[PDB]
């Protein structure tokens, strides 16, 4: 029983980012006063099926100039590091009880972005190559971030251990202790997974690709899959990490409802400002992290070691 | 590079030295040497000059190299002792190991050929702190580990250097060049007493110091930095080349003048330990570094070469700069030979 | 199979060593690195130590991140190398695969190696130590003292490190 | 075993993806479908010559700073010590250099973007 | 230390990590703990010269207890010549070291 | 160079206590303060002797007064023990954060009966 | 005052970020001196018992030393309680 | 009208509800109720394998109670 | 001494040959330089983790907070010389043979 385990949690998450594609045009049109797809299957309940068994039957095609084995392999990179990455998540119970999830997702979630220059670099193209020199430094400096805020955040904690959040946060929110990290955790985690403030990896605008610069049916599946998939755990890893909730140890059912649940409402708010905000240039979005959220990171973080040794209450450590 | 930057980049790199000499863990004494090539590299380009560049370049591959092997040694000996204090090596792997770890810092044996050209490169002012100051450091290591030390490795080290120091030396025109390998040449002098008296290579070291640092800051005040320029300052300043030569007789080791007293006095150390032959031979091959420091002393005010008609001005003007210790500097590397007993100080 | 897996990891850890040694092209080194440290990460967790093996997972990565950022950026060649591409990297290359599995088969056969040091076959799982270690983990509680035990510590590497961000910017700034 | 069988799970879903994906759509395919993409008219060849970017400089520095997170990523256990004091000083120490390499850095152009 | 500034100045820098036998976070005893205990107390005080003579069984099982060279051999031994044995079919393994 | 004094097999022959980790945990604080001096001189000789080859019968004297424990909760209050490790038993990680209640019952049992 | 207040309310207005992150910054260290709780959190590390409290041999002439853990004698923190 | 947005969550809601509930319920059924044990620590794995041993059938979740001993 | 510390010893010593041998390429030279990293790294974290030297598990992290400053160091230096030379292949800064 653990195959099927890996097996029950592969084929939902696929399925998540499936019918994600759905809700993403649907909640898209209605936004903009559209009405998304309604046409394949009611309600278009059937929409991203009929595009995905599309892109498996249309030709594919390795670039006349790639470099075929990193053109391959990226795709392999992007998928396997985004479901690898949901193993460690406390749903109720974690699937593996790694005593060091939070680091765990940190690293792996640091190697999502070899996939996408490994792609732009094999594909031996200048729009490609523009669009993968974007994304490293925008990731990076963008991490730099990412590690402080789940620092300062989880000094509260005592450990790196997912499963604890759970006792953490078991009477009062995390966001009501450290509101002011949450604003730029999701700002970014909107950068990490590159949704549309900072969607300049793409740059369709001005790049027209970059995620996937001449990547085909398959492998721009794959490219496609390995981020939406980023874009409901990013949210589930920031619904776990300050909106907690109610866990009965014998009737787990409640809290995976209500996970799911604040999963659902974050990764709305993702769509929601991908059609409400225009898009960053690139000095900018380094300029806003390097320049504006790191000063406030760093005094943030001071306050975080300081605040549980002058208010005498140092969570323990196991 | 501004000046307040400039300060605090030194003082990284004598805080990075002074680590060094006052650490007793490997892993800190590994730090003391990893700050002191960090700060250093800036130095060396600190004109910007196109040669700098891959002058720095070399100086970072090249001690980068010894710094990693330098620490692969120290794990060794973690490894087969648990020990990080600086007492002895229990693997002869891991010392054997570490001597040529040492060695590139100190560029001694064939691990020399970053000397000449990382001098060339840079700047006098930085050659001047390069050729005196890096190597307290690396020696210092070598003098508390100078107990488990391969006699067979270390005296090879030496006499290797000495033979090559002086031998590159007579076909050297640039001033820094020459005195690379004339450094080179002194590396093999002090490292050579290194396993049998440990205070004599420190009266050696205090000796070259001052030899490299009065003779430099005479290359500064004259402004020169080949043969051919160095030649017109006895029609400008004939008292700096005058001085000159007896700098240069002493960093020949002609008595007797100060620069005797390490090659004397280590003689005497190490016929205590019945070692005859090689003495004789640094004896002889010595020589060859006082070929190319007397034909830069007849090259400077022996003889007087033709100058130029530019030099009018010249003479009309005087130097703003201001060498301090120089007029002490000589002193020392040129008559402390009646206070030679005063070895028993760092005794 | 699962007897000892860190000759197993430790095997890859070389054969991804011998790549980028052995001079490819500054990206395609990257990879080969990039599959050592990781596999390199699993042998330290293998062996108890959990939080540095993912330590060396993150700052690496960062790491050589920038490396093959750079590489791309001012290094690369009008028509970059690869693993066969040029004789001198395919022998380069060739030449440390068959190196590596020389050592190996004379490791695994008599299990008695006398190159430099000494070096038998038993089972790297026998070296491990019984017994507990309370409620903490040993190597989390270890390099947590570096704020209690090693001030020193701190104070050398926190300068150095301000050193470094001066040092950069001095050596690449010019004129 | 409970960590490799997951590992090994997802590159095998993902290699399998890739298998149908290039096997499954047959292909009618010729030199001029192969091109790099251009928006149109023909490149003017490039896409591998030396495409020299400016923010090398804060690229770097985010290794230095990553360094900084990896010497401060112990505190949620350094504050399980009896000398809190020296633990409270070290601490915001190593965030003082932090921020003060990042102020230095930010006052002689820094990250500011080369033109 | 080349120029001793911690016993003169009376400070500690590098004097807690040096050994294994020190105050570890929590006491958290070392490998070789006693080992190197005995060691360190031989030869404290008499000299590198008289220590590589005097005490040198005390660093043979320190050494031994880092690495443990000859324990390892001996173990190396015992399972090579009971796989030969066992595989000529002389004696199988007892039903203890079965299940 | 030299032996090793194994003892005899029969020496490690005593009675071994049956009970299961919640079992143990539930038990803790009443077990820690009613059986405590056996525990603390079978200890002693651990960290004196640094040695069990010479504190086996120390050993030997906390199995049996582990077992009298044992042998009086059952015959007084083996029902709220029961129900008490088997509640604790429930919990993956085996906190009395979650087992007040069974708690209350299993310390007034022996309260006011052992 | 004066050139202190104009510096204080220009930069409120143009680096609204900057100032904020200086006060926080600037509160991070000073209230820990000055709060109370300081030594509570001290007591609170020393009071976990992670190591075994190793007996101590009676030879007598230990008053303190309690003999058994529920005596009176010896290291009590019931202020961890109402605290 | 945007309730026709709702079937959009709802087949995700569930899709993304199974591996909440499957993964508490595969460690319920493989450990025979009682939730599966962690061991973040050394001394809750000796515990574990204690109840390895003791259990006889070589199962950690298979506890003996009192009447184990008598 | 097991066979996994034959495998990081033996792998830094083709860093070593690695480093020794540049034949093309500054940035490849660098990339042997990390390399060394890794296998002194990985076997000091075997040592204090084996021999429970648990104040010296500091050791390895203070290995890399010097480990990639020099990684700074060297790419910046490779910045200038492919920048005001236009390559990385260490053979055109011959300049300063005489
Ligand atoms: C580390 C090991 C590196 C081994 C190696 O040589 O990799 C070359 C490999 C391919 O280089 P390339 O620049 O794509 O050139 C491929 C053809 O030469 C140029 O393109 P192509 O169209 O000729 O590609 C087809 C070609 C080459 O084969 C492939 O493209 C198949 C996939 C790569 C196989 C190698 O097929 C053959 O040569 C015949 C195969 C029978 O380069 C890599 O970086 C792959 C490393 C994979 C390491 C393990 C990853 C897990
Ligand atoms: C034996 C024991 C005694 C050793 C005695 C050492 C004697 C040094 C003689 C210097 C005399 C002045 C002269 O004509 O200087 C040339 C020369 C500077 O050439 P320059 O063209 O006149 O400089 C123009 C400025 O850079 C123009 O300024 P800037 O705008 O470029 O800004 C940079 C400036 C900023 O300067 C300041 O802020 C002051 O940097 C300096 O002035 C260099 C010194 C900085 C402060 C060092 C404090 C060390 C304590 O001096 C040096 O290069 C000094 C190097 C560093 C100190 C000596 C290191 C070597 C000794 C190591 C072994 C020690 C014993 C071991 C046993
Ligand atoms: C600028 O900004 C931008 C973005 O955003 C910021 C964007 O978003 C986008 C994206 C654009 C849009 C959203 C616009 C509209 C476009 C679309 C909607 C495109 C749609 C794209 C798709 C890819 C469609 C996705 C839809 C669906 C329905 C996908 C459905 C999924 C599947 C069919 C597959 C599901 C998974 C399956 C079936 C897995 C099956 C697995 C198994 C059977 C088990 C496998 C494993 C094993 C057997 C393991 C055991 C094996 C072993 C051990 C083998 C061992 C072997 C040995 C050798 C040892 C763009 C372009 C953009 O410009
Ligand atoms: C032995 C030392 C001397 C070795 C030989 C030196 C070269 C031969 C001597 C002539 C050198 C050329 C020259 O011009 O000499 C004179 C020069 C000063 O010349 P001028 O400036 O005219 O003197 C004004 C004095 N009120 O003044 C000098 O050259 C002074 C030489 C001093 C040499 C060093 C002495 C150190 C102490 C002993």
């Amino acid at each position: 029983m653990f195959m099927i385990n890996i097996l029950s949690l592969i084929i939902p998450i696929l399925l998540a980012v499936a019918f994600l594609t759905l809700v993403e045009r649907k909640v898209l049109g209605y936004m903009q006063l559209r009405k998304g797809p309604n046409v394949v299957g009611p309600y278009g309940l059937l929409q991203p099926i009929a595009d995905a068994l599309k892109l498996v039957t249309k030709e594919p095609l390795r670039p006349g100039t790639s470099s075929i084995s990193m053109f391959i392999i990226a795709p392999i990179l992007g998928l396997s590091l985004a479901l690898t990455m949901w193993v460690p998540l406390p749903m109720p119970y974690p699937l593996i009880n790694m005593n060091l999830g939070v680091l765990f997702m940190l690293a792996m979630s640091s190697l999502a972005v070899y996939s996408i220059l490994w792609s732009g670099w094999a594909s031996n193209s200048k729009y490609a190559l523009i669009g993968a020199l974007r994304a490293v430094a925008q990731t990076i400096s963008y991490e730099v971030t990412l590690a402080i805020i789940l620092l300062s955040v989880l000094l509260m904690n005592g450990s790196y251990t997912l499963s604890t959040l759970i006792t953490t946060q078991e009477h009062i929110w995390m966001i009501f202790t450290s509101w002011p990290l949450a604003m730029m955790w999701f700002i970014s985690t909107l950068a990490e997974t590159n949704r549309a403030p900072f969607d300049l990896t793409e740059g369709e605008s001005e790049l027209v690709s970059g995620f996937n610069v001449e990547y085909a049916a398959g492998p721009f599946a794959m490219f496609f899959m390995a981020e939406y998939a980023n874009i409901i755990m990013m949210n589930a890893f920031t619904a776990i990490l300050f909106l907690g909730a109610s866990h009965d140890p014998h009737t787990p059912e409640l809290y995976t409802i209500n996970f799911v649940l604040k999963t659902l409402a974050l990764t709305i708010t993702f769509l929601w400002i991908r059609a409400s905000y225009p898009r960053f240039r690139y000095d900018q979005l380094m300029h806003l992290l390097w320049k504006s959220f790191l000063p406030l990171t760093l005094a943030l973080c001071m306050w975080h070691i300081s605040l549980p040794i002058m208010t005498a209450s140092i969570p323990p450590q196991s | 590079m501004n000046p307040i930057i400039y300060t605090t980049l030194i003082m990284t790199v004598m805080s990075g030295t002074m680590l060094v000499m006052i650490s007793s863990h490997w892993l800190l004494i590994w730090i003391g040497f990893e700050m002191n090539l960090l700060a250093m590299i800036p130095v060396l380009m600190k004109n910007f000059n196109p040669r700098a560049t891959e002058a720095a370049t070399k100086y970072f591959l090249t001690q980068a190299t010894a710094s990693m092997m330098l620490m692969m040694a120290i794990i060794i000996n973690l490894l087969y002792s648990g020990q990080w204090t600086i007492t002895k090596m229990f693997n002869p792997v891991a010392m054997t190991m570490m001597t040529m770890a040492l060695a590139m810092k100190l560029g001694l044996s064939p691990f020399h050929f970053w000397v000449p050209e990382v001098t060339q490169g840079i700047s006098l002012q930085a050659g001047l702190l390069l050729l005196t100051w890096q190597k307290l450091a690396p020696l210092s290591v070598l003098c508390q580990i100078s107990q488990s030390i391969n006699p067979n490795l270390m005296l090879t080290m030496a006499m290797l250097s000495i033979l090559i120091g002086g031998w590159g030396g007579l076909n050297q025109t640039q001033l820094r060049k020459i005195m690379a390998y004339s450094s080179i040449a002194h590396m093999g002098w002090m490292t050579a007493v290194l396993p049998y008296n440990t205070t004599m290579t420190i009266l050696n070291l205090l000796i070259y110091i001052t030899m490299t640092l009065a003779m430099f800051m005479l290359l500064i005040h004259s402004s020169a930095t080949t043969t051919l320029s160095l030649s017109h300052t006895w029609n400008k300043m004939p008292v700096i080349t005058s001085l000159m030569m007896v700098t240069l007789l002493s960093m020949g080791g002609l008595p007797p003048l100060s620069g005797f007293m390490p090659k004397w006095m280590i003689i005497q150390e190490m016929t205590k330990n019945e070692s005859i032959i090689m003495p004789t031979l640094m004896a002889m091959t010595a020589l060859l570094n006082l070929y190319f420091y007397m034909r830069l002393a007849y090259s400077s005010s022996l003889t007087m070469f033709p100058s130029t008609n530019n030099m009018k001005m010249k003479w009309q003007f005087e130097h703003t700069k201001q060498m301090k210790l120089l007029p002490t500097m000589i002193v020392l590397s040129t008559l402390v030979l009646p206070m030679t007993p005063a070895l028993s100080s760092l005794n | 199979m699962t007897m000892y897996i860190a000759f197993i990891l430790s095997t890859i850890f070389v054969i991804g060593f011998v790549g980028f040694s052995s001079k490819p092209s500054p990206i395609y080194g990257g990879l080969g690195l990039i599959v050592s440290g990781g596999v390199g990460c699993g042998i330290v967790l293998n062996f108890g130590g959990s939080f540095l093996g993912l330590m060396v997972f993150l700052i690496y990565l960062g790491g050589m991140l920038v490396v093959f950022g750079y590489t791309t950026a001012m290094a690369t060649e009008m028509y970059p190398e690869v693993w066969v591409s040029n004789k001198t990297v395919f022998g380069a290359f060739v030449s440390g695969l068959m190196m590596e599995f020389c050592m190996v088969y004379y490791a695994l056969k008599e299990e008695e190696v006398e190159i430099i040091f000494k070096f038998n076959g038993l089972g790297d799982w026998v070296i491990y130590d019984t017994g507990d270690s309370g409620f903490f983990s040993e190597e989390a509680m270890g390099i947590a003292a570096l704020y209690s035990y090693g001030t020193w510590l701190v104070i050398v590497t926190g300068w150095s490190l301000l050193i470094g961000v001066v040092v950069i910017m001095e050596i690449t700034r010019g004129n | 075993m409970n960590i490799m069988l997951t590992l090994l799970t997802n590159v095998t879903l993902a290699s399998l993806l890739v298998l149908i994906a290039f096997w499954l759509p047959q292909l009618n395919a010729y030199s001029e479908k192969t091109s790099p993409y251009e928006c149109g008219f023909d490149p003017m060849g490039s896409a591998r010559l030396p495409f020299s970017m400016k923010f090398f400089l804060v690229a770097i520095t985010f290794l230095l700073f990553d360094l900084e997170i990896a010497l401060l990523l112990p505190l949620p256990w350094a504050s399980q010590t009896n000398n809190l004091k020296t633990m409270l000083t070290m601490a915001l120490f190593l965030l003082i250099l932090l921020a003060a390499s990042l102020a230095y850095e930010w006052t002689q152009k820094g990250l500011e973007w080369a033109e | 230390p080349f120029f001793d500034v911690q016993k003169r100045l009376g400070l500690d820098l590098d004097r807690w990590m040096t050994i294994q036998s020190a105050e570890q976070p929590h006491k958290i005893p070392g490998r070789c703990h006693a080992f190197e205990k005995e060691w360190i107390e031989c030869a404290h005080g008499i000299g590198g010269i008289r220590a590589e003579k005097e005490c040198k069984i005390e660093f043979d099982d320190f050494v031994e207890c880092l690495l443990r060279q000859k324990t390892m051999k001996r173990l190396s031994a015992i399972k090579r010549q009971r796989d030969k044995l066992i595989k000529e079919g002389k004696y199988t393994p007892p039903p203890h070291h079965l299940g | 160079p030299g032996i090793v004094e194994l003892p005899t097999l029969e020496d490690l022959k005593v009675q071994e206590v049956k009970v299961s980790s919640s079992v143990l945990k539930a038990a803790a604080h009443h077990y820690g303060a009613q059986c405590d001096k056996p525990n603390k001189e079978f200890m002693l000789c651990r960290w004196e002797e640094k040695d069990p080859r010479r504190c086996l019968e120390e050993g030997k004297l906390v199995n049996q007064c582990a077992l009298d424990f044992f042998r009086q909760i059952k015959r007084h209050c083996a029902e709220p023990f029961t129900e008490y490790w088997t509640c604790i038993d429930y919990s993956g990680l085996q906190l009395f954060r979650h087992c007040r209640k069974q708690q209350a019952k299993f310390d007034e049992c022996v309260l006011d009966k052992l | 005052a004066g050139r202190i207040a104009s510096f204080l309310k220009n930069a409120w207005a143009k680096e609204p970020v900057l100032v904020a992150s200086f006060a926080i910054g600037g509160l991070a260290i000073i209230l820990p001196s000055l709060s109370p709780y300081t030594n509570y959190a001290i007591r609170i590390n020393r009071a976990t018992p992670y190591n075994y409290p190793v007996p101590l041999r009676d030879d007598g002439n230990m008053p303190d030393v309690p003999s058994h853990p529920q005596d009176p004698q010896g290291p009590s923190l019931e202020w961890l309680k109402n605290l | 009208m945007w309730f026709e947005i709702l079937p959009g969550i709802a087949v995700m809601a569930a899709c993304l509800f199974i591996p909440g509930m499957a993964t508490a319920h595969i460690h319920k059924f493989t450990n025979g109720g009682k939730e599966k044990r962690v061991a973040h620590f050394s001394y809750q794995w000796n515990l574990m394998e204690r109840d390895r041993c003791i259990s006889g059938v070589n199962r950690y979740h298979v506890t003996k109670g009192l009447e184990n001993i008598d | 001494m097991p066979l996994v510390y034959m495998n990081i010893i033996m792998a830094f010593a083709i860093a070593l040959a690695g480093l020794l041998m540049y034949r093309s390429h500054l940035m490849s030279s660098l990339l042997c330089l990390e390399g060394m990293m890794l296998s002194l790294f990985i076997m000091s974290t075997l040592i204090i983790l084996n021999t429970h030297f648990t104040l010296a598990n500091m050791m390895p992290i203070i290995l890399l907070v010097f480990a990639a400053c020099e990684a700074a160091l060297g790419l910046s230096l490779l910045v200038m010389v492919s920048n005001t030379y236009g390559t990385d292949y260490v053979q055109n800064l011959n300049l300063l043979q005489c």
